[PDB]
């Protein structure tokens, strides 16, 4: 029966996420072409820790 | 097939709010995660002979569970076939009977989930004299007459499909309130609104009908299935009819309402 | 993706035949049934306080291969994680470091199948005096300075993906010359000929062409895809592409040639 009234499992939101087809290199300047419609995060340390 | 527990016609006043009360607390889904899968048999002996005329517990059987008696004596007087329990003969068998045992029996059932209850009575006598050891029915009761210290027995068999084992998957108990539509004659309606008792509700016709067809949330959990139309229109003109069915409790019940929207007079 | 090796504008002239020099050595395909499946990494030390002045290997690990020391001393000297290989760290530990061991070392990787090596380039000093035991980075180079006698370590990663373990199975170098129609913008072609590692070469279009398109039987092998197209017609007008892509070495390019008919003047 589904009804159970036992054990207990956490819960919790999760981690962050990679890939690379994001990131496109095909030339020596970086680029970088997230999915269409989708908010995104970037980030690299050279010089310092700077996203966007 | 459900049995018509009552046919009551409805005075349903256009515009106004109509109530079919259509519910019963014995109905009620048990609330805490762990509903109950156990049922109880026990036996219990009302002796006047005792100056303390209390009722005691000779001893008791739980669904899946071992038999346990209540005091230190009644072990190996008492005896309670444990295969019996699939048989549902609840009979009791005493070794030796004393001045002291003879008295009045009474075997009774008790399950919580189906919150149904049942007792049987009956009269056990002792005599020095085996000529008036006969036993006889009066209906109402049955007594028992028999030589001190003979092993007798008393029968307690209810001879039910409920009370027998039967693991049988808890189907949820089905809730249909269906309605008639106008002019249209019994057992023709279309469910309206079904109710399941995991307490997921589905949803027939207009969605404004059915937020003014105002049906308390609890109501798998209370069993408080009655219906309240608000905003009467003619469109809900038409029989009513709730159906109740339990598969493991095996019960089927329906009430029919006739609804019939009249005007403000 | 490919990438672009390069744009070239090809000024083909109807009748005569062109060429598009679309080939690599390195791309080149081994000939014997046995194509290698190993990779190599070693640490070589030029010091020059050896009057000798010479590049001495110290040690070399081979892909699923078995470490081996050059000399009889660098053992337990030289330790070079077996895990590692997996990791891609070829760092090298020196337990003790003497007046002559200080000098100029340098971490070199060979693989024969892709024809692909690397090498990179460090300084190590030794001092009496922990005092000026620091290390430092030139951009060219790393320097190191330790005292005497005491452990240390050369890093040597490349964190790269073909350098490290990938047991894929061996896809045929795919390679592609494809046309675009006259008068059609490029990435629209349609694949003339298709050729693969093994040999087998797919023919789309007209056999004819595919004839007077010339190609060395042995292009599969020598990598010489050059396309050389002959007798060439109004049809043949357009842009060429020529791709190569190789799953083991990891390889993706392509060779653009912007293929117009010019009638002859
Ligand atoms: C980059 C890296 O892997 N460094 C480690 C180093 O810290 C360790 O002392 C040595 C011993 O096995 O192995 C290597």
């Amino acid at each position: 029966l589904k009804e159970t009234s036992a054990g207990y499992i956490t819960m919790h939101r999760p981690g962050p996420h990679a890939y690379k087809s994001y990131l496109e290199e095909a030339s020596g300047e970086v680029y970088i072409k997230p999915p269409s419609g989708k908010n995104v995060t970037y980030e690299c340390k050279c010089g310092d820790y700077s996203t966007g | 097939n459900s049995v018509v527990v009552s046919v009551l016609n409805i005075s349903a006043t256009l515009g106004s709010q109509a109530v079919l009360p259509c519910k019963s607390y014995r109905m009620v889904w048990t609330q805490d995660r762990l509903n109950d899968r156990q049922r109880v048999v026990h036996w219990d002996v009302y002796s006047t002979y005792y100056g303390d005329n209390k009722m005691e517990r000779l001893c008791d059987m739980y669904s899946a569970g071992d038999q346990r008696v209540y005091s230190s004596y009644n072990q190996g007087r008492i005896f309670m076939p444990q295969n019996a329990f699939t048989d549902g003969n609840f009979s009791l068998v005493i070794k030796d009977v004393a001045e002291s045992d003879g008295g009045i029996y009474s075997c009774n059932l008790h399950h919580h989930y189906c919150h149904l209850y049942e007792t049987v009575k009956i009269q056990l006598d002792v005599t020095k004299k085996a000529k008036a050891a006969k036993e006889y029915w009066d209906g109402e009761k049955a007594v028992i007459v028999a030589l001190e210290g003979s092993t007798v027995m008393l029968p307690c068999v209810n001879r039910n499909q409920i009370w027998t084992e039967r693991h049988s998957e808890e189907e949820q108990q089905v809730v249909h309130w269906d309605r008639q539509p106008p002019g249209v004659p019994h057992d023709r309606a279309d469910r309206l609104i079904d109710l399941y008792a995991s307490g997921e509700r589905r949803s027939y016709g207009p969605l404004f009908i059915r937020q003014k067809m105002n049906i308390t949330d609890t109501a798998f959990a209370l069993g408080d299935f009655s219906l309240r139309i608000s905003e009467l229109e003619s469109a809900d003109e038409g029989t009513y009819s709730c159906h109740l069915h339990h598969h493991y409790c095996g019960l089927h019940e329906r009430r029919i309402y006739q609804v019939f929207v009249t005007e403000p007079v």
